[PDB]
């Protein structure tokens, strides 16, 4: 089992699912085509706004 | 490829995988029929002969 946690912006986290052609999901983090398990994501705006 | 991501291309290149296999599956059985038929004359000729 692997977990990663990081912070983006409101509107990149549809970008984070395999597939999806952009800036953050070609030069920072993205997921292979085959890839098994999933993502959670929730607002954190009071905490690190 | 180019027009679409690479999770529900699965269903779109199936049946471009089975329709192209399918319909050469239907041609090699016209082929059984007729040889069947050129089998029963082959042996008619030898016994004229």
């Amino acid at each position: 089992v692997y977990a990663d946690s990081f912070v983006i912006r409101g509107d990149e986290v549809r970008q984070i699912a395999p597939g999806q052609t952009g800036n953050i999901a070609d030069y920072n983090y993205k997921l292979p085509d085959d890839f098994t398990g999933c993502v959670i994501a929730w607002n954190s705006n009071k905490l690190d706004s | 490829f180019s027009r679409l991501d690479k999770v529900e291309a699965e269903v779109q290149i199936d049946r471009l995988i089975t329709g192209r296999l399918q319909s050469l599956q239907t041609y090699v059985t016209q082929q059984l029929i007729r040889a069947a038929e050129i089998r029963a004359s082959a042996n008619l000729a030898a016994t004229k002969m």
